[PDB]
């Protein structure tokens, strides 16, 4: 049992899903048709004689992206009714995503979700992929979250949010969308793993030696993180970790559930033969600011909770020693009210290699989930961004005309402020 | 006569238990699917302590395998030697506790308990004479800690006079594989306090150290570590399973080693811990074994016996020896450095000598110490609890499962009391 | 354990390193790829299945020289991130090396250094190669030295400085660069081994019979000295010597740590068959002014400390007798406050022969490290050179414009004067 | 009965010690990995003096091997005969002292000491009757000099009545393999003064001379030199390991040869020093041996006994002899040229005669002299110290490790006092 279902919302959600599912297929020896040539049960169902099918749902208020899915390399992996499309997009308008356009499609997707749940025996949770800056990825996601809360108040819900750094912003109204949606997210999410594009880009240039990263490139890395996360559910280990565990171990306080995921080692085909790939070495890499997937100012804050998910050939003793060493380093700071900061998980599967990929085959790998106070700074900058725009009512007409009232914005701002204050408090 | 029930709860228990079964089967000449390959009448004589015997002379452990997470069960069966277990003794829930003690103890544990209870009753009524129970589990996780203790409680209600043994792995300060270990440990240890006759405290850190520095191994796996534990387990019960010159069952040790009801936490040690390249340069003998057993390095619990005192020690020796020699060694140990032996208990050493040594080595010793140094272990945990509880960190999850602040306070208080008691007698 | 790491700074530093590393590879049976076909562990790490990699770091504020390294015979020996380049050079301006341009690259190299340290188990020290006359080799080196002091105050740091004699000067502002850097060097170096180009040239013409020495030629000899120095660390001997020993045995007083290295025998392929290569003979050669690697006026001063590192087939008794004989000679003078002047070290490895080389295979060899008062004269001449130039503020504009103040120069001069005085004093 | 602990510290000690072990094993018929190839019951009888005996009749030295520099340890193991040593008796630090006595004595030595101490305790408690200790090391280097003396001190604290022996190599004026030898020697000799029962002073120069002029060898290696030392070592303890006609253990010699506590520095000599081509032209006999032993050429310490006087001499002879002959020779030596024998001690000669000669030769002698001429050795060193100390040369390194000027002053003073005492009795 223990099955888990993926929900992909908006363009970002879809394209990430594309990579992820591809990766999964390669991992379990599933060809792009669906035949194999159990462990995988947690992500793939079976029907017919030999064909395997993703427990996944793709949602977009526009057909463009999902049309490519329908007519691509993986057209035969998905039954057509797990792809929902067809309409006008929430044109980077949270309100449209949430009120006008979300209203028309919600029931269909919810039915699908229910069906998927019913197919399975006692699934643990949901993995939700989206951006904060998109009208669909913002407005619709919140609505969906609400629905999920209503249906299964008990069950775990994890998300992968594509978070915008102000210097690499591609959309004008990113601040409004992010703030409104984040408030809604707050009450119904168990934890949200933030990813920053800029950081990814940086990683690509420095550690993969690629000057010109495409979106396609970026997504691969993200997929690997996902794989690392859920490998313990899919495979036999020495020491295991589940979705329930993460919630337990990362959230000191209800409101403070926004941790950063980092990954290592990230190596080109060339650099590996001059690389002593150590357990300690990768751990070390994990706590160096250049390897963060969110640009956050990590050294200024303190760490509250840290999960280290190793995969490949590992000696637990060595891991322990590495951890000890890390603890002993002075500059890295944990909160004084938590002496013991690391949840450790081990997995016997070596991470996989994508045909035509950027990443070298490695024998030891690690994904760290880490919660730091420093991430509050990101919110502060976002709030600052919001505050000036709000001041002149810039772009407000678009939102008001979509059945969203003005005091709502104010409320959201207040909430964000309170959240920020909270981080400041808990760091003492 | 003198028949035992084994129970394994949570991941650690299940794996350790498996290892134990492999060992003891090997000792008594039993093959994995194979019925019998034993070399001696002695082995045959006391098979009925741990095993049952179906038609055509098959054999099956009186073992129960429990977990809220289905996966580990799968692993256990999938291993070689997995066909020996009766399929009706696999009793698993649907979703794991996820290191939430409360879940282990209320929501899923309660749902699980009835089947377990029924199987235990079945096991009891089947056999003529019931001696005791052996539970293997952790204090750091949700299932082993929470559900296990519930199970124990239930057992106690049923049979008040029977023996309760637990082999409990313990948290260590530098290495924490879960952030909520202080809470988990605290809650479960409280529960243990009231319902167990003897509890064997085991640390991973210590085991690692042993593997690294004594056995001179660069790459310790969990299996290797578990091996030591298995050996220890085997050693404890050798008196029930073989004729010796001096015999000491579970009850005997318990009576000998517990001066006050509360103080029933035993620190095991084992000898000889030899390395592969290093073994041929030792004369195998009583005195050497004795010397090894009282080194701080060979305490499986990560506490220094130098900073406390022994109330009592039990020594179980396997292979042929001169009892006189053993006694003289004991005397030497006592008189020479009586600095760490309590004055009011005159002779602090208990001896059992069993004729049949383990497979591999010719003479071996298991040491079971009731040391006041164990308070140190509890102290750190208490401190950590205090640190967490002041900020109310991670309380919310526990609250969500029925728990309330008062329980935490009470358990901590109890722990403190226990600590104080140990100190007083030191 | 006992590993040691090489740092190459500026052009001189790089090219010396090139030869040295080549020599090392030949010595340990390492082909130019990295496979072998332990002892060597102190200089080479291992990663992968069979590949060995230099614990070396190459630094240059300009890509020119290190680009050749990247695309040469030894391209595959170094991982690309142990070579740091790319920018405008310190155009023979100490200030640029130290202030403007050093500032931008320092962190990257320091990180690399730290990584290298972490890879190893308890490395003893660092070997730093550079010139004094280069803007990079002067200004940057001091900065790097500072960093090293900050990080590892305890550990040993040895240097190979290419020192300029006034008659063979190739750069106009050699005096300023040398003086400024030397002051900085003073506090953070355990000992600095001076090499003079002119002396090398002389040696080449007389004892190798080559009229036209190239820089490439010169470096080979230098590499041999280095090998002689560190062979005791890399190999089994009869009597051994380490980096710690040198510091102990050569430095009577904190400030006086500038000894000269000499080497013998230096023989063409032809001259060897008419050569009775004696232990005594080579010792004798060692104390003859024509064999000095610095032009210093050796007979005028006194010797304070002398280390003799023999390698090849040696009878210790013979060495002892040679030493005694040397002592008995009247003209060679030791300081009256040290009766016993020689540290003696023996190594079972015959020194190696470079394919296409100038040097004959020999069965006995020696490298002498010797500290003499005479070297103070060199500083005096340098100071004289400086003093006239300073007098007219010649070339001062370049330095002042790079964030260096004028009184600094004066201070440096004062320091040098004091140092000179000190040598004069200790020689009494 | 009468069992000994061997210790080797620093490079010299380790190599010399190895040689010694090779020799003594050869003598008692022990092979490198091979358990036993001995030809005689006698050899068997007293194996337990220097060895332990594991299962299947294996044998292992009660030897401890110590160094701050890992490399030498590697060399020792890598040699043939390296498999005989128990791997737990290899106790090395991480980084070498680098001829800084202070480092040897404080920073790394202190870190190293505990493991060594534990092993020595283990060795002691293992065996019924503990006789003494034998340390091989230098006074010129950082580890052998600094750490060694610390170790000795520690040992003294533990067992005040047990015998301390040291075989100490000494600095020579013309040949110095380190420039800081005066300091190193001074500091260590002070330490020796208070904690050793007998110290054997050995010079490299003398050894070289012997190899060149007496053995007529052109190419002496360190191994060859070490051989003599090994032989000497073997000779000293022959009374413990074999039945003789007259027997003298470590204690006996000590009592016989030390008139005042302070004056316990013995100059060893050995006979016969024969060459390869030259041996067939000698009648092997007592008188010749005696004549050889009292030549200045065969003093292993580079001092001229012509410029001092003997307080006492011990003569240990191996092979069958006429005791009477030996005694008469001794008498002849004494009466003829009593010019260098102290009047107040009437008979200055001690004799021990052991029946089993070394492998190779039929009769042999070891001579151990307490001569006032030893003051000369100290004097030069003192002078050198004075020369250095006036200019404060190389003081800074020592300061950097905790040392202070006062210590140097005190040690020098002590040395001076010692020198004076020797003179007075001359
Ligand atoms: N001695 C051993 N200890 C182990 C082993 N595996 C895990 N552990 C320890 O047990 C602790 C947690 O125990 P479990 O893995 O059984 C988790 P548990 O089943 O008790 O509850 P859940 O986490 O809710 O499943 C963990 O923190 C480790 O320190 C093992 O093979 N041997
Ligand atoms: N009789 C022997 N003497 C030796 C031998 N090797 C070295 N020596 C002498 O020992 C002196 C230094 O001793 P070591 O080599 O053991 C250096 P030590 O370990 O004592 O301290 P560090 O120098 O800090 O390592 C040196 O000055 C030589 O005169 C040997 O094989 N035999
Ligand atoms: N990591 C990642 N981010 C993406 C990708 N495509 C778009 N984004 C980000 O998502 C935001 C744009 O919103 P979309 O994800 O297109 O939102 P949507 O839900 O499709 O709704 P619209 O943008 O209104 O069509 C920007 O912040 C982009 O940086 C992708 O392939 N990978
Ligand atoms: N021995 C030796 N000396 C060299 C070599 N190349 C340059 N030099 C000397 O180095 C000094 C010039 O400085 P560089 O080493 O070029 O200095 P840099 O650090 O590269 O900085 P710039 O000179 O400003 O490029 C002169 O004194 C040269 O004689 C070489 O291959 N071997
Ligand atoms: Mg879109
Ligand atoms: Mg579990
Ligand atoms: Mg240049
Ligand atoms: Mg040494």
């Amino acid at each position: 049992m223990r099955e888990c279902i993926s929900i992909h919302v908006g363009q970002a959600g879809v394209q990430i899903g594309n990579a992820c599912w591809e990766l999964y297929c390669l991992e379990h020896g599933i060809q792009p048709d669906g035949q194999m040539p159990d462990s995988f049960n947690t992500f793939f169902s079976e029907t017919g004689a030999g064909k395997h099918v993703p427990r996944a749902v793709f949602v977009d208020l526009e057909p463009t992206v999902i049309d490519e899915v329908r007519t691509g390399t993986y057209r035969q992996l998905f039954h057509p009714e797990q792809l929902i499309t067809g309409k006008e997009d929430a044109a980077n308008n949270y309100a449209r995503g949430h009120y006008t356009i979300g209203k028309e499609i919600i029931d269909l997707v919810l039915d699908r979700i229910r069906k998927l749940a019913d197919q399975c025996t006692g699934l643990q949770g949901f993995l939700v992929f989206h951006s904060f800056g998109g009208g669909t990825g913002s407005g619709f996601t919140s609505l969906l979250m609400e629905r999920l809360s209503v249906d299964y108040g008990k069950k775990s819900k994890l998300e992968f949010s594509i978070y915008p750094a102000p210097q690499v912003s591609t959309a004008v109204v990113e601040p409004y969308n992010s703030i409104l949606t984040t408030h809604t997210t707050l009450e119904h999410s168990d934890c949200a793993f933030m990813v920053d594009n800029e950081a990814i880009y940086d990683i690509c240039r420095r550690n993969l030696d690629i000057e010109r990263p495409t979106y396609t490139n970026l997504n691969r890395l993200i997929g690997q993180i996902v794989s690392s996360i859920t490998a313990s559910l899919r495979f036999d280990g020495a020491l295991n970790v589940d979705l329930t565990e993460f919630q337990t171990n990362l959230v000191p306080y209800p409101r403070i559930h926004f941790p950063l995921a980092t990954y290592a080692p990230v190596i080109s085909a060339e650099k590996a033969y001059h690389e002593q790939l150590s357990v300690a070495e990768i751990t070390n890499a994990c706590f160096e600011p250049a390897n963060q997937m969110v640009k956050c100012d990590p050294r200024h804050g303190k760490y509250m909770a840290c999960c280290l998910l190793y995969r490949g050939d590992v000696v637990p003793k060595d891991v322990n020693a590495a951890i000890a060493t890390i603890k002993t380093k002075r500059t890295i700071q944990f909160v004084d009210w938590c002496p013991t900061g690391f949840k450790v998980g081990i997995n016997y599967q070596p991470p996989t290699v994508v045909p035509g990929g950027d990443l070298a085959k490695v024998q030891r790998a690690v994904c760290m989930l880490s919660n730091t106070t420093a991430i509050a700074e990101a919110w502060a900058r976002l709030d600052h961004k919001f505050d000036l725009m709000y001041a002149k009512r810039a772009f407000v007409h678009w939102y008001v005309g979509e059945g969203m009232e003005e005091g709502e914005f104010s409320e959201a701002r207040e909430d964000m402020a309170a959240l920020e204050k909270d981080y400041e408090e808990v760091g003492v | 006569m003198r028949e035992i029930v084994h129970i394994q709860a949570g991941q650690c228990g299940n794996q350790i238990g498996a290892k134990f079964w492999e060992v003891i089967s090997d000792e008594h000449g039993i093959d994995p699917s194979g019925n019998y390959v034993g070399d001696s009448d002695l082995q045959l004589e006391r098979i009925s302590v741990y095993y049952n015997e179906a038609s055509s002379h098959k054999y099956v452990p009186r073992a129960i395998l429990v977990d809220l997470e289905p996966g580990t069960m799968d692993s256990v069966r999938s291993g070689a030697f997995g066909h020996l277990f009766r399929p009706d003794n696999f009793i698993f829930g649907q979703s794991g506790a996820g290191n939430n003690w409360a879940k282990g103890h209320y929501t899923e544990g309660a749902e699980l308990v009835d089947s377990v209870l029924d199987v235990v009753r079945k096991e009891c009524e089947n056999c003529d004479c019931l001696q005791g129970f052996q539970l293997t589990h952790s204090l750091g996780g949700g299932t082993g800690s929470g559900m296990g203790t519930l199970l124990i409680s239930k057992v106690r209600e049923e049979y008040p006079d029977r023996i309760m043994n637990t082999f409990s792995v313990v948290p260590s300060p530098k290495v924490s594989d879960t952030v909520v270990e202080p809470y988990n440990a605290t809650l479960s240890i409280h529960q243990l306090v009231e319902n167990t006759d003897e509890t064997y405290c085991i640390d991973n850190e210590a085991l690692y150290d042993i593997c690294f520095r004594t056995l001179k191994l660069a790459t310790p796996t969990y299996g290797d570590l578990n091996h030591l534990v298995s050996a220890t387990m085997s050693g404890v019960t050798t008196s029930l399973r073989f004729p010796g010159q001096l015999n000491a069952d579970l009850r005997k040790l318990a009576v000998n080693m517990v001066p006050f009801p509360r103080l029933h936490f035993f620190m095991p040690g084992f000898a000889p811990l030899t390395a592969r390249g290093s073994q041929q340069y030792r004369a195998l003998t009583v005195p050497e074994l004795t010397q090894q057993m009282f080194d701080a390095k060979n305490m499986m619990a990560a506490c220094d016996p130098r900073h406390g005192r022994y109330l009592t020690v039990a020594t179980v020796f396997r292979g042929r020896m001169s009892m006189k020699e053993v006694d003289e060694q004991m005397l030497a140990i006592q008189s020479k450095n009586s600095s760490y032996f309590v004055e009011w208990i005159p002779n602090n050493v208990k001896v059992a000598v069993c004729d049949i040594p383990p497979r591999g080595l010719k003479m071996s010793s298991t040491f079971i110490g009731n040391s006041t140094a164990i308070q140190e272990l509890f102290k750190r945990i208490s401190e950590q609890f205090t640190a967490m509880f002041r900020r109310k960190a991670f309380l919310h999850w526990y609250t969500g499962e029925g728990m309330d602040e008062m329980e935490f306070t009470e358990a901590e208080s109890n722990m403190n009391d226990l600590v104080s008691e140990y100190q007083q007698y030191q």
